[PDB]
């Protein structure tokens, strides 16, 4: 009956290129009550508001949650060319979506924290002429190429990973560049909502308050 | 099995910058990340930094930052490190090495498993100055029954180093050429001896051979015994 | 910043014998450690990477093991060419650490150093300096003390030496010292001398000469 966010309030988020994806159909949800958990100094949306997306009934949600720098709020954005929206983290185009930035507050103790940020800052495939160079750009709804030879937490800032390929898989290297940001006194995390309406199928409603 | 060949060596004044190349050759840098390492007279090995060709990116020791800048080019896979503001305490030879095995937390980090040859840079406020090469005649005072030592004294030049060798090669045996040694003018100075048979010091001629390829000079001096 | 311990600073061996090197980290580094050897005057040598992985080429003879803190790398019988100098070297974080290194020179029996000593050449006195020259050749160990007296009376700061690396045929050291004045204070005094202190040497000898 009820939308479970239980996986999300347990445990270390990971970090942005290795976001955990929840897919809820059929069930009801109470966003607001998700959020008074934490301190949203962040709430922006496409395609929709965030009144309403707290409103609507869809035929699935998907909520993506990772550990996010408040700081790095602006690189969140596909407008921008940075290396977040390039080889991390790339919301839906043809569906609604919203972009959460909160922090948690010391009450919640179930969320721990990671050593540190870390993100993905370049990607490419270096083929077998030892030449040519190919950014692989991260699609929406999917995870980097290289999250396969980039570890969960980058060690030292500016760190290098590379992996040779085989011949059936392209030949050459698979290479990756990592950033990191120091910790914050609170952890501090952004979620990636995206909806999708149906015809019939729109099940995913907001829970309706009774006597 | 690519090489790692970089550039001669540099004579600099004190608070004046250098900048050595590292250039792969029967080969290409691929994948692979470079650091650089140096090491003064008599000291150990000490890191200074490194880059990642593919990616420009660069890390460097704490202890150098805001003097140091290395730089990678791509096109020729060549990797430079430029050092400003040298010291008399920069003295040393710096390497550029090859990141052949990826350490447990990253490819930047690892083992070296292929270095250059080196290059050797002199910090100091000494002006380029070619060596008096005088003789170290044998004599009674230099003979120990049957073998008698003699050599050359290379005197007063700047910077290292010098090469010595006697009848231009053909006399290998017995000889130590010893380790310059940093006068308080800021000149070297080092000796080169040779023990031979004493009772050829009557016929056999012996002539020091000394080179100083950074001033461009070549002496040879015949040494005779003195009486 | 990791920091490595490497011990001992330098030992003395015969060729065939057991040779231990440790290496300590000041934290943990896994297996994230790396040994190299060095000859005088020429670049450092990958022997063993991630601890205990042999280079490619490399003697089996080398042998590194250890984890986390105490490593150690091990020689099992030193070859002529396994002298030299040994470095400790941490790979898991910056900056890049490496030990302060371990000599390894050859043991042998102790030699008595060939005492030689030679006046100023005519060219250089010509020129306004006089160089008095100290030859102890072919000595071991390498410990020694040269001391100038001119007139018998004890120099100092006036002289500079340099020994010469173990030869790797005899196992000996050589040691040159010199002494250098003016051409005004040489002809001033009449003996000079150098004074030898060796372990094989039952007593200090002098090698001298007068002006003439
Ligand atoms: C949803 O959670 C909020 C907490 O802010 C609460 O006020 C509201 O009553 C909840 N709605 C339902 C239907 O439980
Ligand atoms: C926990 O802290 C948050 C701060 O935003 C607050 O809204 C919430 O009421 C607190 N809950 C408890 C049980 O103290």
């Amino acid at each position: 009956v009820e939308c479970d966010f239980s996986p999300l309030l347990s445990g270390t988020p990971p970090q942005v290129y290795n976001f955990k994806r929840l897919v809820f159909t059929n069930c009801n949800y109470n966003l607001t009550k998700l959020l008074s958990l934490f301190s949203v100094n962040d709430f922006t949306c496409s395609q929709i508001s965030p009144a309403a997306i707290a409103s609507n009934c869809y035929s699935s949600l998907i909520l993506d949650y990772f550990s996010y720098p408040l700081s790095m709020k602006s690189d969140l954005s596909v407008s921008s060319a940075g290396p977040i929206s390039q080889f991390n983290y790339k919301q839906s185009f043809s569906n609604p979506t919203c972009l959460i930035l909160a922090t948690v507050p010391h009450n919640l103790t179930t969320i721990t924290k990671p050593l540190k940020y870390s993100y993905i800052n370049k990607c490419s495939r270096f083929l077998s002429d030892d030449r040519t160079e190919v950014p692989q750009l991260v699609n929406a709804n999917q995870y980097s190429p290289c999250v396969s030879i980039v570890p969960s937490t980058v060690w030292e800032d500016g760190d290098y990973y590379r992996k040779q390929l085989s011949p059936l898989e392209g030949g050459g290297w698979l290479v990756a560049s990592g950033s990191t940001v120091a910790m914050t006194e609170q952890l501090q995390m952004g979620f990636g909502i995206t909806v999708q309406y149906g015809t019939d199928t729109n099940s995913v409603c907001p829970k309706l308050e009774f006597a | 099995q690519v090489q790692l060949v970089q550039s001669g060596a540099e004579v600099k004044k004190p608070g004046s910058s250098v900048k050595v190349s590292c250039k792969a050759s029967g080969g290409t840098f691929s994948s692979y990340a470079i650091s650089w390492v140096r090491q003064a007279p008599g000291q150990g090995l000490e890191w200074m930094g490194g880059i990642i060709p593919i990616f420009g990116t660069a890390s460097y020791a704490q202890k150098f930052q805001g003097r140091v800048t290395i730089t990678a080019d791509k096109s020729t896979s060549t990797a430079y490190m430029e050092l400003s503001s040298l010291r008399s305490e920069d003295t040393a030879v710096y390497y550029c090495a090859r990141v052949g095995y990826c350490s447990s937390t990253s490819c930047n980090r690892g083992a070296f498993d292929i270095w250059g040859q080196g290059t050797m840079v002199t910090v100091s406020s000494a002006s380029t100055k070619g060596p008096s090469v005088f003789p170290l005649a044998p004599s009674s005072k230099s003979t120990s029954g049957g073998t008698a030592a003699l050599g050359c004294l290379v005197k007063d030049y700047f910077p290292e180093p010098v090469t010595v060798s006697w009848n231009s090669g053909a006399l290998t045996s017995g000889v130590h050429t010893f380790p310059a040694v940093l006068q308080s003018s800021g000149l070297y100075s080092l000796s080169s001896v040779v023990t031979v048979p004493s009772s050829s010091l009557g016929t056999q001629t012996y002539i020091c051979n000394v080179n100083h390829k950074p001033s461009n000079t070549k002496v040879d001096k015949k040494v005779e015994p003195k009486s | 910043d990791i920091q490595l311990t490497q011990s001992p600073s330098s030992l003395s061996a015969s060729v065939g014998d057991r040779v231990t090197i440790t290496c300590r980290a000041s934290q943990g580094i896994r297996n994230d450690l790396g040994w190299y050897q060095q000859k005088p005057g020429k670049a450092p040598k990958l022997l063993i990477y991630a601890a205990s992985s042999l280079q490619s080429g490399v003697p089996s003879r080398f042998s590194g093991s250890g984890s986390g803190t105490d490593f150690t790398l091990t020689i099992s019988s030193l070859q002529p060419e396994d002298f030299a100098t040994y470095y400790c070297q941490q790979l898991n974080s910056y900056p890049l650490t490496f030990g302060g290194g371990t000599k390894v020179e050859i043991k042998r029996t102790v030699a008595a150093p060939s005492v030689f000593i030679f006046p100023p050449s005519d060219e250089q006195l010509k020129s306004g300096t006089a160089s008095v020259v100290c030859l102890l050749n072919n000595f071991y160990p390498r410990e020694a003390k040269v001391q100038w007296k001119v007139d018998n009376a004890l120099q100092s700061g006036n002289s500079q030496e340099s020994v010469t690396e173990q030869d790797s045929k005899d196992s000996t050291y050589s040691l040159s010292s010199t002494l250098t004045l003016s051409k005004a204070d040489y002809e001033k005094h009449k003996v000079y001398a150098c004074e030898v202190t060796h372990q094989g040497l039952s007593s200090p000898v002098t090698k001298s000469f007068n002006r003439g």
